């Protein structure tokens, strides 16, 4: 038998941290489909991180930092994207809330309000794996080791591309690159080539326990969000082979 | 290799990109604490036994730290498993056991952490920053809990809900961040053997071994959390662990005066 | 005049360790009347310890360690039952609550959310008094010393019995224990012998401001917490000496 | 462009120390009257210092203590004189709230409840500016940045006096104190002379966003604070400056 | 002036009286730290450009505090701007991006605190009363980020929603607030010059200037922060500050040993 | 002694009906600024009738019809505006209640949701008072009846002119009018000349127990009726002649 989910009705959603890099010309629209979506579910809003932590990795690498220090490095310009979505959230009952609050009060912050934000990378910090020079254990990661932990009824992930492509589709390749409508974690881990999602997300895929389904899609167009939270194929699905009860 | 191309890339490639992640691997590699000795004593296999364990090995991390820069570790021992099995009855997910876990390993490193109060040697956060703990030689060591910090975001296993990550994982993993010299795990045998010595009668002790030796032997998953080895094949700055019994006096000592005891395993 | 209630809606449910020790079997149909239990009542929910704590007093025993070492230790036993506690009842917007929460901040969370779950040792910490080797101020008493501050409504323990005996009914005399409907704290603190609550909930009932009975019930038969919170005789009542104003 | 109004709904009351220090007679009272507001607003109450700052400045300043360590020193009495005020609220649900709280979350807490209390010193404690030897950023300062920067509906200041005079109503020259209908920030920051209002409060009107008009009103009186907050003209009123967009 | 006419104006007078203020200003004046050095390490100017720069600065911070007493503060740099310049755009007030910035200014602690750990110097709270490491000659010195703590509260300036006080006002404050002896501003400039010299090709070498000289040239927010001129006419222990190049190698070595490299400012 | 405050936090808002006669471009800018004022404030908010009361009047004497008749026909159309201005607020949980829920359910519906949307002209019906043909208790008149019989806030009248002026803004001697920032009911009723107000309003405000002002303003102006709530004058007052306990 699997673990009970523990908030069913949840919904996760991630905002990857290069969508609020964009300032205001991204974050004002998405902004407003939020507020509309409030009333629609029970939001758990998690940022990714973004331009800024690349700058921090040079910096890091550049001093010869190991991995374990270039993860909370990084991590914090995830919460400083909640803190900068939580505040434009504001006027509606939407706060930023912190990893322990994530972690053992969200069933009353959500009774108290429609949706929190919080950041999106797990805390590993010092604890990160070692192999590569580069956190694993990112944004995409965190969000569905959450998500799937509470057993919620999804995790969409709000990219800045229509979803995963053969390619790069702003990279040298781009010109080869096909979209890909539906894939399985399995096929995408086996593929190599830059993705733009976690590869670490591939593989806490392959022992989740409730989540079968995570779709990317372009928080860029608005009203694709809103139509992936009802369920609708507006971007990449990805199979995580979590299949039923 | 130059700067200016790992910085192009970083800012131009999506961190999954196999150019960006082989420029990394290229960076300068600095250790923060490559002076210190991380040690693990075991919950189950020590201080759960009480006084006649404990006390003989705080006498030794009171001797050694006159020679010997020490970070101590904490497992977790009876009362996690006991919480482990309640959880896991219930349904409830690896990343809850994992936060249970945590306060088990917490009260051990208090325990601990009080017999070596008046020596100078505190329970710390952020050992292996806690440097100024470290670089007294009235003090010279610090204890902390061994549990890591996943928490509800723990990676469960392929089957159950134990957290496979637990206090060996914890203690190998400050030891690899901060690229220090050695780890050693005290535990209750002497070593590796072929089958488990609590349940064989001839069983054979293995003096040095390979994760790959090791898997291609079975004992994948034997005297240190199977994680551990994989963890330890990936390592920048540890790539061997010593397993010695924490039963025997002197062993902890002797281990760190570069005698053999126990069981040494190479990640190659 | 006596102080003020802070809280005279509230009602707090004491949960025995040892009940949590019984697993899912017992924890199950105590979530399910908890559950139904929400609507109908404003609950703090306090776990105790229970057999954990005895494990970690006979290794700091062992150690030699003193009282107030002891007593943290005991505490986290009580903190992870009510961790377990939260969780099964996460979906219905119940969180587990630290104690400075409970003490500063209880009237905002009860606000948002119908229960919550704390610790129900108290923090005496390093200054538990001294005297005995076992820590005197434990769960039971922590319960009762923060309902009677709040003046809340009630306190009701839920235990692995049906309440007071004579003798230890688990014990070696078990053949002469008798039960008891109905005693007082002054009563019980001139007996000699054990008891399903800590001798230092007499002495704190003895200068209790508000609360004038405590039932201990049965958590192990269904319906028996229900009732005892509509005040309905299905335990031992304890009369604390406090009579009205 | 100016900058956004994070919580354009929110009400701000600042309660003077010295209310507080007059005990029952004036506290009770005030909490009757904050009882019947709490339906009417969305309220963030912060407590002022009162007479014990003046006790740990005189003994700071005795033992030679800069500026910065006496900030904090002061910030601890508006702090608790906030715990006092929010246990007699707390049956209403009310609660002491921690400054990291206001600053990250309070748009859950007010989501939760009608009202949270807490200190209206800023935080700049060890970092407080040098040239006073007493702490320049207290109370109103605090309270209004704070109102200000979330772009709040109004700061009302609630004093033990009727507003501003032309000299200390309570003083040596108090048969010359005519009283102040209305005034500017800026011709009272060109007056010398005391106030009911710290000097700094007058600068950081200078460079306000959004308030226009803070009134001080005398909580002594019933029915005087809910009539500022429904702005009718009670007591004085301060321009800062600020006019519209 | 006595303890007793002090005592019954705090208790009958407001603190805005004129006369109370002047009783204040008449108190004795106790110095936390006399004996420490505060040194700011600028965000942009040093830790933004890496292991070239920040390396040779470890090194001297590791030979300095054999005789001095530091308190090392971090400035915050790229990372910050972009954050003030996305929170800018959206409208978001002073308060809000004070906050984002200290975020920065810490991730400059623990990088700068991860390279000097195993020398014993920490990352610190509460420097200025973090006795224990700056009491012992094996540690001397403590990092901290320079960001004041005012967060939400920050007093925006008269026009935009850039916090006014950033991490040199931070670091100033720490040092005038204990009593410190010295305030030195390591930046990538030789110092103060008639005009920004990364812009102008002939701009003048200014070895020693008072505010009021600098505000009567233009120079009132050049290279320090304008209101850390303004908080150094107002200061009662840290009336002059120095600012030097960090790029040059021991020129930190050379201003703590009281040489006269790069500028001093004065309060008069 | 005066009656009770029923609802002494409600705060009542009546748009006249030739502002919802100018359909979107008004009704949409009025929509956005009431979906704002909701978290601040618990609305009551009643509609006028407008031009299609015109309608039915003509065609009503036209037919002979007595004042009695004509009363309900023009309650019609406040009515339909009412309904109108709830649906396009219904996203936000606003409906239309009837003249009974208003009567006697108010406070539960106010409970459930932030602001209901009524008629606001009085059940007078067959029972219109005789003397004019047309009938003399209309919108403005029946807002204030609820109001002041609530003992609410205030009332606020949001009209399309700036308030009352010496003659009609709008028509033959327009050139003449001259507006009026403050006035007295007791003034207006003397006065002889067309009004934005119903006359019989300045008869019930002559007899009024708890509202002292109406604020009458232009809601054709984004953010006056936002201000007149706060208290700020930026249309006409109407002193009512009641003056406090
Ligand atoms: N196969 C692919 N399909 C789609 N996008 C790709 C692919 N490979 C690389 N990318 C790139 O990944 C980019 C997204 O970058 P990234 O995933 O690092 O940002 P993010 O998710 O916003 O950041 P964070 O992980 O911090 O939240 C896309 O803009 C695209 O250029
Ligand atoms: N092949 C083997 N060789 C040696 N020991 C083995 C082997 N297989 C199993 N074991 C068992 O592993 C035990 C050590 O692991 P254990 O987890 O008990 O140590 P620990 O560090 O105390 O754990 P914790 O800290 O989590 O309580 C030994 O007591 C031994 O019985
Ligand atoms: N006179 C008595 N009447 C009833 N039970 C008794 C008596 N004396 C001893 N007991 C024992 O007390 C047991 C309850 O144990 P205990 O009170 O320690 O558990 P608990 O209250 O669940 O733990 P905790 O205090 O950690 O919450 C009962 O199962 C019973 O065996
Ligand atoms: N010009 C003035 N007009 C009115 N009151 C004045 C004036 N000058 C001085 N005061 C005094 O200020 C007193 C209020 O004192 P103060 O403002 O220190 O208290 P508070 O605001 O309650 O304290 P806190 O700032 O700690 O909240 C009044 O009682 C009055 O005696
Ligand atoms: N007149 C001047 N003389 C010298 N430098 C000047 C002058 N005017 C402007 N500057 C500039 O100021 C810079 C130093 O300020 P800057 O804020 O970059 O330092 P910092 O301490 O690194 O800041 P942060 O820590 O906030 O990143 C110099 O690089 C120089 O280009
Ligand atoms: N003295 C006056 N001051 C201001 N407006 C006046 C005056 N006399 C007449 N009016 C007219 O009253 C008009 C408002 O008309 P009226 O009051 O009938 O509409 P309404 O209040 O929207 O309708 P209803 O009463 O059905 O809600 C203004 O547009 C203006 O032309
Ligand atoms: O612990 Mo809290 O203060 O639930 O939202
Ligand atoms: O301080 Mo909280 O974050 O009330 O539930
Ligand atoms: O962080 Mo919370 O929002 O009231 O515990
Ligand atoms: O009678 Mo009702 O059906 O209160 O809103
Ligand atoms: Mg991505
Ligand atoms: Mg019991
Ligand atoms: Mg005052
Ligand atoms: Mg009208
Ligand atoms: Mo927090
Ligand atoms: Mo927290
Ligand atoms: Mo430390
Ligand atoms: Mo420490
Ligand atoms: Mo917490
Ligand atoms: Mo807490
Ligand atoms: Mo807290
Ligand atoms: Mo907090
Ligand atoms: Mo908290
Ligand atoms: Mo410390
Ligand atoms: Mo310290
Ligand atoms: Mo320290
Ligand atoms: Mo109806
Ligand atoms: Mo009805």
């Amino acid at each position: 038998k699997r673990p009970i989910r523990l908030l069913p009705w949840l919904q996760v959603v991630k905002i990857g941290g290069r969508v609020m890099d964009r300032g205001a010309d991204a974050i004002l629209p998405l902004v407003e489909e939020l507020r509309k979506l409030l009333p629609e579910h029970r939001l758990l809003i998690l940022t990714g991180a973004g331009v800024r932590a690349r700058h921090v990795f040079s910096v890091g690498l550049d001093l010869g930092l190991p991995v374990g220090s270039l993860a909370p490095l990084a991590a914090s310009e995830a919460g400083q994207n909640g803190h900068i979505l939580a505040a434009m959230l504001a006027s509606e009952g939407v706060s930023y809330v912190e990893h322990p609050t994530v972690a053992d009060q969200l069933a009353i912050h959500l009774s108290a309000t429609r949706a929190v934000v919080g950041s999106a990378f797990p805390p590993y910090h010092h604890h990160e794996f070692p192999g590569s020079r580069i956190p694993p254990h990112r944004a995409d990661t965190g969000a569905f080791l959450l998500a799937d932990a509470f057993g919620a009824a999804g995790l969409t992930i709000v990219e800045n591309v229509d979803g995963i492509y053969t390619a790069d589709p702003n990279g040298p390749d781009r010109g080869q690159a096909r979209f890909l409508p539906e894939t399985s974690a399995t096929d995408l881990a086996k593929s190599e080539g830059p993705l733009p999602v976690d590869r670490a997300l591939l593989d806490v895929m392959a022992t989740a326990r409730h989540i079968e389904r995570v779709q990317v899609v372009n928080g860029l167009v608005p009203g694709r969000l809103t139509a992936a939270l009802r369920g609708e194929h507006v971007g990449t699905l990805i199979r995580t082979g979590v299949r039923p009860a | 290799n130059s700067t200016a191309e790992l910085e192009e890339l970083l800012m131009q490639r999506s961190l999954t990109d196999p150019q960006l992640q082989a420029a990394a691997a290229a960076a300068a590699d600095f250790r923060i604490l490559p002076d210190a000795t991380v040690i693990k004593i075991g919950g189950q296999s020590v201080i759960d036994r009480g006084r006649a364990a404990v006390y003989p090995l705080v006498d030794e991390i009171v001797a050694a730290r006159k020679n010997h820069k020490l970070l101590i570790g904490t497992g977790a021992g009876t009362r996690a498993r006991h919480l482990y099995s309640i959880a896991a009855g219930l349904g409830l997910p690896a990343g809850v056991l994992a936060q249970l876990g945590s306060s088990v390993a917490d009260q051990n490193a208090a325990m601990l952490g009080q017999l070596l109060a008046k020596h100078g040697i505190p329970v710390v956060g952020g050992a292996g920053l806690s440097a100024v703990p470290l670089s007294l030689a009235e003090v010279n060591a610090v204890v902390f809990s061994g549990m890591p910090p996943y928490k509800l975001w723990m990676r469960p296993a392929a089957e159950g809900v134990i957290p496979p990550y637990r206090t060996d994982a914890g203690c190998f993993l400050l030891a690899e961040q901060f690229g220090c010299k050695q780890m050693i795990f005290v535990k209750d045998e002497d070593g590796l053997y072929t089958a488990n010595p609590k349940t064989s009668k001839d069983a054979t002790f293995i003096p040095r071994i390979s994760v790959d030796e090791m898997k291609a032997k079975g004992l994948h998953d034997s005297i240190l959390e199977f994680p551990v080895l994989d963890l330890l094949q990936s390592a920048q700055h540890v790539r061997e662990v010593q397993v010695v019994n924490g039963l025997v006096p002197g062993n902890l000592t002797r281990a760190l005066a570069g005698e053999h005891v126990g069981t040494i395993i190479t990640a190659s």
